[PDB]
């Protein structure tokens, strides 16, 4: 989701804190946004 | 213009070539081993 590596694990090793944070809060929004995603299918599919 | 509830003001000697190193998320010896800021750091640095 344009972060250094989709691992949280090596973005945590790898780089300090002051960059880590926006690499994660990178990682963050794009999974919140799929989650979002496939929430709104599943109660569309639902109420079908 | 701001109300703060407290103030702290630390004072040391540094030379020239460190003064980068006092601000959040540094590296350095001073930043290391002798005096670090948080990440979050609200105030001022100042230095003559």
């Amino acid at each position: 989701f344009g972060a250094i590596s989709s691992v949280l694990n090596d973005i945590l090793s790898r780089l300090d804190p002051p960059e880590a944070e926006v690499q994660i809060d990178r990682l963050i929004t794009g999974r919140l946004q799929s989650l979002q995603t496939y929430v709104t299918q599943q109660l569309i599919r639902a109420a079908e | 213009d701001l109300c703060f509830t407290n103030v702290y003001a630390d004072s040391f000697v540094i030379r020239g070539d460190e003064v980068r190193q006092i601000a959040p998320g540094q590296t350095g010896k001073i930043a290391d081993y002798n005096y670090k800021l948080p990440d979050d750091f609200t105030g001022c640095v100042i230095a003559w």
